[PDB]
RNA sequence: AGGGAAUCAGGGUUCGAUUCCGGAGAGGGAGCCUGAGAAACGGCUACCACAUCCAAGGAAGGAGGCGCGCAAAUU
RNA sequence: CUUUAAAUCCUUUAACGAGGAUCCAUUGGAGGGCAAGUCUGGUGCCAGCAGCCGCGGUAGCUCCAAUAGCGUAUAU
């Protein structure tokens, strides 16, 4: 019994669900009403990314490329290597890859080729410092998970290289994480390539301006990387990631404009509005930070059969179709009750996000 | 030196206790108990599953047939089952059983049938089996059959885990075994406790008490050899089941769930109550195959 | 909202800020100033945990009704329910049998997919026959009953996993067949026939489920053979071996041994004959030994699965039950 | 308990038989083996030494 | 007559089987048979065959203009550093 | 000194089977291969315990449960190798010599 | 039509080394 | 203050045998009825505490097994 | 038969019941034997580990100690 989808947007969802449940998929009428009517390179790339870390795959592509259709086979592991679309950064590709990681027959261990920092897509600072301790708060921790970041890019030239490694795990454990806890420290990256290094020093100045008052503790990390490790492009940003009493981690980042189209942008202007930005996320804090919201829920659902809990913010548009596929797919819903919190001061309303898990384990792991 | 030697030996009792820790997926009320009664051809199955069901209800059971579930006691039911000597249904009945009664032939001995079963029960998951012995009748109370229950305890320990119990049956009365020694029987079963098999645990199962054809009739007399829509009814075992998906059913094939929606409950346990006796009203046979009183 | 144009649009997971607030007033900073900072064993640590998630379970849901409770949890286990099933085939009603029971199986993800299984298997201890490869055998696995052909394979300290002809006699032993998925770790029997009756034992072999995938990669042993027709010493002529020049270009440097056990290394092919070539030896041949050289050839396993349909009979020929016949029977 | 281990291994004592020259190449003589090569090959070794 | 559903399933699982039971009986294909001289084998059968085997010795280096740039600049290097 | 022992003052233990790391390596030392990693359920603690005989390692799997008890004397019988204290003696509370001369059966 | 146990099953002697 | 105390009998050293008690209570404290002998090993009334049947009005009552994969002489 | 309230048990006693007498004693310790077989390392032909698995085929070796008994682990 195969699902029937239309459109090229949560393109991404559909083919997580489809490999990890086993059901194929059929996608329809991709970009149908358009100048270019099949499908975009990027889209193509992240397919063939699919392809190579799974086994026994048969993907139907028609010539005009309107429609898609997607057998899933086993996930299998193992060295890959792949090279990223310079259209989406590589943390477009990454976070597909999170989800698929701790279910593959051999330990993963892909290194990225493409561009790291980009505006449209999240930064692999932020993923580094944010999604990997939540698998590390469902058992998925080991001394080869790691992100190293080998060369930075930027576009539209690119040039990035990370390197991912992840451990394979029989089963994910419950969590209960309903208590956010209370901001103790902000950490922060800043980076400059293929520009002067004082690029870099006029971001901290501003971001530390707005934030010293509400915390005393803030100190923000300045990379520079020469040579080929630069990239080739030019560009400058920042991540900001707070860090709690309970161990919950929130992030937000910006990015510079690049070459080719925009005005310049004021390192003075990037390094206020990121902090500013920073603090809409603490307005809305919750244990999981926004953008990681669709992976804390993926991960819920896969547990043994438990009940989990995990109290999170406002639910981004993303995460609501995300929860319909996954009573599509899955056959999980979710009991949703919202915390008013009205006196307390800590800011805007949040959701506590409550389920009990269905029987799944890793079908490709070898038992010896 | 007496202290070292008591603080060795707890040590050892604690090791005993040791094993993987698991979170208790059993229900809080738990549904009736799956016995299965099986044994070579012709050693008295049938006979000892109505010796069973008259300790307990006093209602009459003719032409007994499929599961048969009963109250026997304030907090537990058993579904009764009879395993015939055909393969097929040896290895499904292994598969759902909670509790396992084999019937071994003292005067002849051990049987293929009943070593076959012990096979099986090994590699599904291996439940609570207690053995009992019948035909003991045909020894003449003397040194045969003191050593004859003593070689066959000692093969039988073998198989399953040491202490295992093994139930005797001296002889029929007027064709039924004698009550002391049945009620003796039902109050092994009714104290018992099971521990979680791995398959039981991870797949919800079901035992289907009753069947029923749901079609057009218009369409069977078009066509006899058209597909039929078939309604079942059982207690759901082992894990929790979702509105939408896959079953195998043993022996037609694999099948998708349609609809699915739960009912009031037959055999149900009483309210609680301090008398010392459950009247003729709590004790209730539910068993929609085989005909209850006069009606078939 | 959630359970009760888009697309064509950009698949990105941020949330954009609607309203931002202005977080210049004092007011604004006011709404999130709370936020920020102004002898036991380790097996006793296991089990405490485990009563704490077993209380939790219990407790989650009993304040819903159970109408509501089936939507979030599913039908819990001990309720009395009733189950609709479509497309049933004709011959399971018509020939119905109250004495054979009715079990219904709830499957796992992926169990109705078919792919490739590898198990540890061992003949039975008190099973006369041993299994052959490539034949027909019944294996009951999970909730299923099903005939498929198996290949008999041995693991050795490399890695490399070679076909074996029959079943060891007293050693377990890898089998892989095309059949459905199965989690790991469970036991499989395995029976010749179901039909008929037979005096001896009729448990063929157990074992467990290890692996699946959808490569079986088994490998077989295959040997050219060649026999020496002019010697020089260590350098001797072959002859039988290869039929074309081709063939010699294509094993050049391979290494090659005797049945005496002289290793030796083919060097360059001869063109008087068809399909000679040159080989260097470590010692001198004679004119009655045989060259080899060992190569491994890849097999593959025909994609068979039947399964049993006892109850799909009569209501007298429920035990009679057929399928493929094995090379014996034949 | 490791030499009980060793003795149940034992108690088959069939060892592994010798294959022969075929039939089609009789005449050339006996399919020789490592055994009987030893003996050729060490009175080789053993005469040019001495030379 | 009419044809049941699972008759049809019957009718074509039953063709499988025959054809099936066919190759047992067949003689095996020569590439499955050990110990094969190239008399049974037909001609030029292992150039398609994909078969697996070791080489006794290392294959002789090929000279590039890679290998001389690199060669090169260590010559250089020795030059400049009068490393004689 | 009543708990000095790793045992915790008892004469046996009992273990999960992590790995099997000398089948992991491929060196046929039949030595290095009989050596698997348990880690005890009293403490936690993780220990190497010896197989006695090469092809009981097919009985024990991965995530079993079995039972340990030292390894006073003999060791200098293995060739060559330090750490040899403990050996594996059941799995699922069945002796290994009974599994290895077919007089039990594993039950699952 | 009765299948008794042979010899080997109701004497589980196994790989048992053989002595004079 | 389970333990004793005694007793009889006996060739190859006794793996002998038996007997004797200090009282009290009958769901909990009081009151009461008979007989030679009891403030009863048994009835009753009031109070206190439990629990069963019902047509809802009313009526009747006074010890041991497991927790060691393990409950038959509890006959 | 006798026994006993009745029966069982003990003691008597009629008839069958052995050549591979297969009507087949075990536990622990130490050794021998092997292929067109596998792996690893080298000192060309070697060594270690090990070997019911080989091209095709599926219709029950020896010695030592105790003996209806005999080992292992921990503490001592
Ligand atoms: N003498 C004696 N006969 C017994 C005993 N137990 C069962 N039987 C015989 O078993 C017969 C009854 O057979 P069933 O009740 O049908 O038992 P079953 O094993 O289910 O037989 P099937 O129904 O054919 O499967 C009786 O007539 C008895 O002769 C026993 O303990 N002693
Ligand atoms: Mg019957
Ligand atoms: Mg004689």
């Amino acid at each position: 019994h195969s699902l029937s989808y239309a459109g090229c947007n949560f393109l991404r969802q559909r083919l997580v669900l489809s490999t990890l449940s086993g059901r194929p998929v059929k996608i329809r009428k991709i970009r149908a009403r358009d100048d270019n009517p099949g499908l975009r390179d990027f889209e193509a790339s992240f397919i063939r990314l699919l392809d190579k870390i799974t086994n026994g795959s048969r993907i139907e592509i028609n010539q005009t490329g309107t429609t898609l259709y997607y057998q899933p086979g086993l996930l299998y592991g193992g060295s890959v290597e792949h090279d990223c679309s310079v259209l989406r950064g590589i943390g477009y590709y990454l976070e597909s890859l999170l989800c698929l990681a701790p279910f593959m027959k051999h330990p993963l261990k892909i290194v990225l080729r493409g561009v790291t920092n980009d505006q449209v897509d999240p930064s692999v600072d932020v993923l580094k410092a944010t999604a990997l301790p939540l698998l590390k708060q469902f058992g998925i921790d080991g001394e080869s998970f790691e992100l190293k970041i080998v060369r930075r890019g930027m576009p539209p030239g690119g040039g990035g290289e990370v390197v991912f490694s992840c451990p394979v795990r029989k089963v994910l454990k419950p969590i209960q994480l309903t208590d956010p806890g209370k901001i103790k420290r902000i950490r922060g990256m800043a980076y400059s390539v293929r520009v002067s290094p004082q690029m870099a020093n006029r971001i901290v100045d501003s971001a530390r301006s707005i934030l010293n008052k509400f915390i005393p503790d803030i100190y923000i990390y300045t990379d520079h990387m020469k040579g080929v490790n630069s990239g080739k492009s030019p560009g400058f940003g920042l991540s900001l990631v707070a860090e709690t009493t309970s161990g919950t981690f929130l992030s937000a980042e910006l990015a510079s404009n690049p070459q080719g189209q925009g005005a310049a942008v004021l390192p003075e202007d990037l390094g206020r509005n990121c902090a500013r930005l920073l603090l809409e996320e603490i307005y809305r804090g919750g244990c999981v930070d926004s953008t990681n919201q669709s992976l804390a829920l993926l991960l819920m659902t896969l547990g043994q059969q438990d009940v989990s809990k995990v109290l999170l913010g406002p639910l981004s548009p993303y995460t609501i179709e995300f929860l319909r596929h996954l009573k599509s797919f899955f056959q999980i819903m979710f009991k949703i009750e919202t915390k008013p919190c009205g006196e307390e001061l800590k800011g805007g309303d949040k959701v506590l996000m409550t389920c009990v898990g269905i029987g799944f384990s890793n079908l490709s792991k070898t038992l010896k | 030196v007496r202290m070292a030697r008591s603080f060795h030996r707890t040590q050892d009792l604690k090791t005993k206790k040791h094993h993987i820790p698991v979170v208790d997926r059993t229900p809080l009320e738990p549904p009736p108990i799956v016995v299965v009664v099986m044994g070579p051809p012709k050693v008295g199955k049938s006979t000892l599953i109505q010796c069973l069901i008259r300790n307990f209800t006093r209602q009459k059971l003719t032409e007994i047939r499929g599961p048969v579930t009963i109250v026997s006691g304030k907090k537990r039911r058993l579904t009764i089952i009879e395993c015939g000597c055909d393969i097929n249904m040896m290895i499904d009945l292994a598969k759902v059983a909670d509790l396992v009664l084999m019937l071994i032939d003292a005067s002849f001995g051990f049987e293929m049938e009943t070593f076959e079963f012990l096979n099986i029960c090994q590699v599904h998951g291996f439940p609570k089996i207690m053995g009992v012995l019948t035909h003991l009748d045909s020894f003449k109370h003397n040194k045969q059959l003191k050593k004859t229950k003593k070689r066959l305890k000692h093969r039988f320990w073998t198989e399953v885990y040491p202490g295992a119990k093994l139930f005797y049956l001296s002889g029929m009365v007027h064709g039924e075994y004698q009550n002391q020694e049945i009620h003796n029987l039902g109050r092994f079963i009714t104290v018992m406790k099971f521990r979680p098999l791995t398959w039981q645990t991870s797949h919800p199962y079901i035992l289907a008490d009753r069947m029923e054809d749901l079609t057009n009739p218009e369409d069977i007399r078009t066509n006899i050899k058209c597909d039929r829509k078939v309604s079942l009814y059982g207690y759901l075992r082992g894990a929790h089941l979702k509105n939408k998906s896959q079953i195998h059913m043993p022996g037609v094939g694999d099948f998708a769930v349609s609809d699915i929606s739960f009912l009031p409950d037959p055999c149900a346990l009483p309210e609680q109550q301090k008398k010392r006796c459950l009247n003729e009203k709590e004790k209730l046979v539910y068993a929609p195959l085989s005909g209850v009183g006069g009606v078939l | 909202l959630i359970y009760g144009h888009k697309a064509d649009s950009l698949d990105c997971s941020r949330f954009l800020v609607e309203a931002p607030h202005d977080w210049d007033l004092e007011e604004v900073m006011n709404s999130i100033r709370d936020c920020f900072v102004t002898e036991s064993t380790y097996f006793d640590d296991l089990k405490g945990e485990m009563q704490k998630q077993a209380q939790l379970n219990r407790a989650e849901f009993e304040d819903q009704d159970d109408e509501a409770r089936v939507q979030y949890e599913g039908f819990r286990p001990g309720m009395y329910v009733r189950i609709e099933i479509e497309n049933v085939p004709c011959e399971f009603v018509q020939n119905f049998d109250p004495h054979y029971p009715i079990i219904l199986g709830g499957l796992g993800n992926s169990e109705g997919n078919v792919g490739y299984v590898q198990m540890r298997l061992k003949k039975h201890r008190w099973y006369k026959k041993i299994l052959k490869s490539r034949d027909p055998i019944i294996f009951s696995v999970g909730w299923r009953r099903f005939q498929t052909i198996p290949l008999y394979y041995i693991e050795d300290h490399n890695g490399r996993q070679r076909l074996l002809k029959y079943t060891p006699q007293h050693m377990h032993c890898g089998a892989a067949f095309w059949g459905p998925i199965t989690p790991q770790g469970t036991g499989f029997l395995a029976i010749q026939s179901v039909s008929g009756i037979m005096p001896d034992f009729r448990i063929a072999a157990t074992g467990v489920v290890l692996d699946l995938d959808k490569s079986i990669k088994i490998v077989k042993k295959l040997k050219l053979t060649g026999f020496p027709y002019k010697i020089f010493k260590n350098t001797s002529f072959i002859k039988g071996m290869f039929n074309s020049a081709l063939e010699v270009a294509k094993f050049e440097g391979a290494v090659i041994r005797t049945v005496s056990g002289i290793r030796g290394q083919i060097k360059k092919a001869l063109r008087a004959p068809e399909g000679a070539f040159r080989a260097s030896f470590e010692d001198k041949l004679l004119m009655s030994d045989i060259v080899f050289m060992r190569t491994w050839y890849p097999v593959s396993i025909p994609a068979f699965y039947n399964p049993v349909t006892s109850l799909l009979k009569p209501v007298g020929e429920k035990d009679t039950w057929s399928g493929m016949r094995t090379t014996g029977q034949l | 308990m490791a030499a009980a281990f060793r003795k149940a291994a034992k108690s088959r004592q069939r060892e592994h038989r010798e294959r022969s020259q075929p039939g089609f190449r009789k005449h050339l003589g006996l399919l020789e083996k490592k055994k009987d090569y030893k003996l050729r090959a060490d009175d080789y070794r053993k005469k040019q030494e001495y030379l | 007559e009419v044809k049941s559903s699972f008759e049809k399933r019957q009718e074509k699982m039953n063709e499988k089987i025959a054809s099936l039971e066919k190759e047992l009986l067949e003689k095996k294909p020569w590439q499955l048979q050990g110990e094969v001289t190239a008399q049974k084998r037909p001609e030029n059968s292992l150039l398609e065959e994909t078969l697996h085997f070791d080489h006794a010795v290392r294959m002789a280096p090929v000279i590039t203009e890679e290998t001389t740039l690199q060669l090169e600049d260590i010559i250089k290097q020795r030059i400049r550093d009068q490393a004689w | 000194a009543l708990k000095a022992n790793p045992f915790g003052g008892a004469s046996h233990a009992k273990g999960i089977v992590l790995e099997k790391v000398g089948v992991e390596a491929k060196q046929p030392n039949s030595a290095i291969r009989k050596c698997v990693r348990v880690q005890l359920i009293k403490n936690g603690k993780k220990i190497t315990a010896f197989v006695p005989n090469d092809g009981c390692l097919n009985f024990i799997e991965e995530n079993d449960e079995v039972l340990v008890a030292g390894f006073g004397r003999k060791g200098h019988a293995v060739g060559d190798i330090p750490g040899v204290r403990f050996k594996v003696v059941k799995v699922a509370n069945v002796s290994l010599l009974a599994l290895y001369k077919g007089k039990k059966e594993r039950p699952r | 039509a009765k299948r008794a146990i042979t010899y080997q099953i109701a004497k589980n002697r196994g790989l048992t080394p053989r002595r004079k």
